[PDB]
């Protein structure tokens, strides 16, 4: 609504001189705040003459490396048409002693001196590291003339800096106070949409064949960045002229110009190319988007409701709350079995008022906890902050809570604004296992049960599970469904997966003999024959146990 | 593999170039070994080695010793590069066409096409090691120019250059005549229209050129004669004070820069000509 | 003719051999950027520029990129890494400036940047201003020159973790290429390579040397060719006279390199490329694991039709099993197994020992787990085979190792196959789906399987005309391939030592029947009757456990 509110309406102002606001996608919200933050101090002044403020300058953007940041830099320099000068991290400090205090110095003396301007420094954290990574005095002496710059530009105005760094704290601290580089952006990995627009984006000079499904490549890349994508195309190109050299004649100087014009790119192509691909996004904490309604998730519909009255009316009606004065939960504790669905209702909650996810797997934990990891939880609530409204999901929350991680877990959920959108979500199959601290009020004290799925909740798993598969004409799930009962939805997953596998190994058989385009029920009786409850009776008393000694307590 | 260049110079840089400049040494005292073998006391010395100048009161290295230092230190054979042109001479202006995703410099500037801090250092080699005028008159007559008239003068010296064995791999050029442009001289000062000043020099040097001289410097005066009874000048240019003023320094500048001194080791084909200026 | 027509500049794609896949690579990656510009302009695509060689050294790196270099006729620029890092402080830098403004005047070019790890180490590895000016210097370079300019440059480096990571993303070194020990028949091709101009002697048996050597990298072979030769000149000494400065040509011509010096030269030869992590070929085929039928089918149906038919798998939508845990007693052949399941798919194969993961758990190694799965995706499709897991997996490299199974890419060909003698001790987080989730038990051999290993292991040893082993195989009921490859030992030592015997009394050609009676007058099961009542039990249990 009046976030995205300056992206309404030749082209240009009509190398990498020519990118523009054309060549970007999937990141509407950012390149919102970027241009509003840019594009008014410079290209309208009067405004905030008019309402008598001074703008914030300072604008700090981060993310994964490939998601776009000098892209979004050079574009919106580009758009504006301010005078534009870009310093290089690394450009900088390759110089000798000495001189790279002076560029820097020259630098912002000259973007004084012309007409509204724009400083990208781009990777600032080559610049301006760590203080315990700044070894050396000539490290402290650029950092210090780095600071000494930023302060005396206040009074300056008419003059924009822009940095661009991997992680929020890779960067000095000192770098980030008032007067300085106070706004912060945080870029994440786009969304199915997002994924669509950079593909049609990259792929619209190429000889693609007419049998080209780019929402199914969509579809199918997920965790993939800008940079991923552009590498997907080029390696699919080079697929196909791999498969072309053998019309092609290498000895000669010339190739045939016929078959140069038989080039094409196809589907199976771009699938080759998804094969080699590796991207390492998702390696590190990021900001991502999902898409889960009430639907995904079977069952738990008092669940569904709780989480909804405990989530929902303090983002979507915060006025009732301050009208009775009472402030909205901070976080809760889902416990239960595994395979419950935990993530799915997670998920679910952040897609209802559309908010952004951060997800720490129990590895990322445990990597934090032995110190051999590049973020922390202050970086990850930082993120957080930057990208609210935030759902942070701690999943294997016993593995650490069995503490340095808690007690840095707890000073940071204590410190976080009651009145922003950051809600934090545990995970955890051993209720008891978790450390009574983090269990007081003003932190994870709303515990949630979460049972296994019952007849009804079963039989919507194994639907949603099985509907992107083709099965058998007038197959029917509901003896699966009444059979499995005890049962989570890792299991039938497993039955499914092991149903699919059959009936894939027969069609594989059939083939090779000269067929099997469905899944009938014996492969599903098939599987089923070698399928068990994945949860012991020993585990789901002591459950039950707990929550009723919930329930006694709370009664 | 690519070598230096395909380019004309002049012979006495080939017959420089030619040699090795090496200084044989005795067998040190120090030495531990016998009469076959050598350990580091009693090793060739480089013709560039800097004990050997300073020891011999030499301040400078005689620039063809400082090529070959460069091209011993870089420029391994048989592999390890593609003959990296070891001579470049230092250029300040600003690249004006960067595009490096900005217009050119007046409208916008990146790191990579900002010039960057220049360090004025004293220079540790000089082209031409020494300047040998074949008779007294050639500069006898020059300075009877002022005696005479009381003005300063200011002239080309047309000649050529040779070797110098006094100095490692040195070099001398030797002046046969003197050609004084049309100038008007004055009391504290000369000034000189340079148009006319190159024009008339084409063709000289053209005549010079077919009499076989070049054009390899250029002398003034400075002379401001005493008040004691004999023939005394004052002690103007010392230790303490300048001995090249800012202008002339910047006049020489101009006219190395008009008088290239054609290199094989340099991507242009030139590196800091031979021009040498004198003063009286 | 050919080259486009010892000075480095002399060689071509017919001095490397053993090597064709890594050789393809880097030709389609460097000659059709180079040659034919004009196939990208028809695509509308920009080629990578960078690409990342590595793998032991002496295995032929700078060998590989100097024939490119001379066959593709592009103008080559060798830089090395210790050279360029002699020179002064400021110098290195503008060496480096030099060297990629000069590539890109004369383009098209080729820049080959020979050791990069001592340009650009590890971050942690620099700690000083010069190494750090140094880096940031090639970081400029490297991103001014991604478009620009018709050039291409070339790294060589140990492992991937010894480069700086700023320099393995977009418009940088992209493309990573894996050197591995060679086969049989690659070493084969290099001892042709290099014995072209020796006076090799008549009775030479290239092939046998190949078979003999494993693990040797071409720079070992050129080091046993070379002692072979001096070992010949040794044995002739006796007619040299050393006094003389002259020698006759007769003596000269009667030099001649025999098989015996090349035995020589294997005995007195240290190769060093297994002392870490390698990639590697394996050629083992469903024939030398003697039984364990219903596991071969098991490892079929879940190796070889994901990477075989990967359409049927989109078609159902099912997405391919990662790992698989082998667990049984010791000396079962768990390690045959996951040998032949990397040759069926023609994959390449990683072996991570215990010993390794130890040496990894106590941080005084060369080799990470991320650089193992490193090599393994350069490599794709590899096997991975984690042995004697148990060791590790009673920690931080237990957590790097599920990171790292994580992160792998699904639709890649990258297997990791686990083995374990004590599967209750393996941390449970391991078995979790998505990670080593199947379990495969792996049990003694039978009476058949026995004998079948019994033939295996006797196919390289001249046994007794009519000799019999099926005694011998219902005889040593309980007993593993270890136990049987003992007995098939102690037996050929005591043939040996009859024969010894024998010749020093002056016979024994092959061994006897007697001979394997007494080997075996000594044999022991090596498993317990107690562990194999506790495997079957857990295995009874684990079928319990996936009931009705
Ligand atoms: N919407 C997009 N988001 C990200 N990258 C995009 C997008 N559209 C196209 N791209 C391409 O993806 C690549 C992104 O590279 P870019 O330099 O912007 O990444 P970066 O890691 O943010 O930058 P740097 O490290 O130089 O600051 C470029 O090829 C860009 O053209
Ligand atoms: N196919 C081959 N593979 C490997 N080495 C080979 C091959 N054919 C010949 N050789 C010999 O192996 C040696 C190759 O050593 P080389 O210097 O290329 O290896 P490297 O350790 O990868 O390189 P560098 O240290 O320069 O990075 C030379 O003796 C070469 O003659
Ligand atoms: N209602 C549901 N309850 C449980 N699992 C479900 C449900 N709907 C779908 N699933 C399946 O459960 C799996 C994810 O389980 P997950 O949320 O990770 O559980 P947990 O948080 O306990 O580990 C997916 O295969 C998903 O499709
Ligand atoms: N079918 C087989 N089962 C077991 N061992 C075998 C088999 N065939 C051959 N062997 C022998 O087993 C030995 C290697 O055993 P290995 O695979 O290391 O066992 P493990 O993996 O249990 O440690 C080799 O000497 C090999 O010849
Ligand atoms: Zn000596
Ligand atoms: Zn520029």
């Amino acid at each position: 609504k009046t976030a995205t509110a300056i992206l309404r309406r030749g082209k240009k102002r009509k190398n990498m001189n020519e990118v523009g606001y054309d060549d970007i996608g999937g990141c509407r919200k950012q390149m919102a705040q970027i241009r509003e933050m840019v594009e008014l101090p410079l290209r309208h002044p009067q405004l905030f003459k008019a309402i008598g403020i001074k703008p914030p300058r300072g604008v700090l953007m981060y993310g994964p490396p490939g998601t776009g940041k000098t892209l979004m830099a050079r574009a919106v320099a580009n758009e504006t048409g301010a005078f534009f000068f870009l310093i290089n991290g690394p450009e900088v400090m390759s110089k000798m002693a000495g001189e790279s205090e002076s560029n820097l110095r020259k630098a912002f003396e000259e973007a004084e001196k012309n007409a509204p301007a724009i400083i990208f420094i781009d990777e600032i954290d080559s610049i301006a590291p760590k203080r315990d990574k700044t070894n050396g005095e000539v490290e402290r002496r650029v950092v210090s003339q780095l600071l000494t710059l930023m302060d005396g530009m206040k009074a300056r105005s008419n003059v924009v800096v822009i940095a661009a760094t991997n992680r929020p704290n890779s960067i000095d601290p000192a770098l980030r106070r008032f007067g300085r580089f106070d706004r912060e952006v945080d870029i994440g990995i786009p969304d199915a949409t997002g994924r669509l627009e950079v593909l049609r984006i990259h792929t619209k000079n190429m000889k693609l064949a007419d049998d080209v499904d780019l929402e199914a490549l969509a579809a199918e890349t997920h965790g993939y960045v800008g940079a991923d994508i552009a590498s997907l195309c080029s390696e699919a190109a080079m697929q196909q002229i791999r498969e072309k050299m053998d019309l092609i004649d290498l000895d000669e100087d010339e190739i045939d110009a016929e078959v140069l014009d038989s080039l094409g790119v196809t589907m199976d192509n771009f699938r080759f190319a998804l094969g080699n691909s590796n991207p390492s996004a998702l390696r590190e904490t990021v900001v991502e988007s999902v898409n889960v309604t009430w639907d995904d998730v079977g069952g738990l519909d008092e669940i569904k409701e709780e989480l909804k009255e405990t989530v929902e009316y303090p983002v979507l009606h915060p006025d009732q709350y301050t009208k009775f004065g009472l402030s909205p939960s901070k976080g809760v504790l889902f416990y239960g079995p595994p395979g419950t669905g935990k993530t799915l209702l997670a998920k679910a909650v952040a897609t209802e008022v559309s908010a952004n996810f951060i997800s720490v797997k129990g590895p990322e934990l445990l990597s934090m906890w032995y110190g051999e990891s590049e973020s922390n939880i202050r970086d990850i609530f930082d993120k957080a902050r930057a990208a609210a409204p935030t759902v942070v999901f701690l999943d294997e929350l016993d593995s650490i809570a069995k503490d340095r991680v808690v007690n840095q877990l707890l000073t940071e959920m204590d410190g976080m604004n009651a009145k922003k959108n950051v809600f934090v979500i545990g995970a955890t199959n051993r209720p008891d296992q978790i450390d009574p601290a983090i269990l007081r009020p003003g932190r994870l004290d709303q515990l949630i049960y979460v049972p296994l799925p019952d007849e009804n909740a079963r039989l919507s798993i194994l639907n949603a599970q099985l509907r992107k598969t083709p099965l058998e004409p007038g197959l029917e799930l509901t003896a699966i469904a009444k059979a499995t009962q005890g049962f989570s939805g890792a299991d039938l997953l497993y039955i499914v997966q092991r149903a699919a596998k059959y009936a894939i190994k027969d069609s594989i058989e059939a083939h090779r003999q000269h067929p099997v385009p469905y899944i009938t029920k014996e492969h599903f009786a098939e599987a089923m024959k070698t399928a068990k409850r994945s949860v012991s009776d020993a585990e789901l008393r002591r459950y039950e146990a707990y929550s009723q000694q919930m329930k006694a307590s709370r009664g | 593999r690519y070598g230096p260049l395909r380019i004309k110079e002049l012979a006495v840089d080939e017959e420089l170039e030619k040699e090795d400049g090496l200084i044989p040494r005795q067998k040190s005292k120090l030495c531990k070994h016998g009469d076959r073998g050598m350990c580091e006391y009693c090793s060739p010395l480089p013709p560039w080695d800097k004990e050997y100048h300073e020891k011999n009161k030499i301040k400078h290295i005689s620039f063809h010793s400082y090529l070959k230092k460069l091209n011993e230190n870089a420029n391994k054979k048989e592999n390890g590069s593609s003959y990296i042109s070891p001579l470049s001479e230092p250029d300040f202006r600003i690249n004006k066409r960067c595009h490096n995703g900005h217009e050119p410099w007046p409208r916008g500037i990146c790191s990579k096409c900002q010039p960057s801090a220049i360090t004025l250092q004293q220079q540790e080699f000089r082209m031409v090691d020494h300047v040998e005028f074949q008779k007294s008159e050639i500069i006898n007559e020059f300075i009877q120019a002022w005696r005479y008239t009381g003005m300063q003068r200011f002239g080309y010296m047309y000649g050529s250059y040779s070797k110098y064995d006094n100095t490692p791999l040195g070099i001398k050029a030797v002046v046969e005549a003197i050609y004084e442009p049309p100038q008007h001289d004055e009391q504290d000062g000369l000034t000189m229209d340079v148009e006319q000043v190159k024009n008339e020099m084409l063709q000289i040097d053209r005549q010079a050129q077919e009499m076989g001289l070049s054009r390899i410097g250029l002398i003034f005066t400075d002379l401001s004669d005493a008040g004691a009874g004999d023939g005394s000048v004052f002690c103007k240019r010392h230790k303490d004070s300048f001995f090249l003023s800012s202008l002339e320094v910047i006049m020489a500048a101009r006219h190395q820069t008009r008088h290239p001194n054609v290199s094989k080791y340099s991507e242009q084909g030139f590196f800091s000509s031979k021009f040498v200026t004198c003063v009286i």
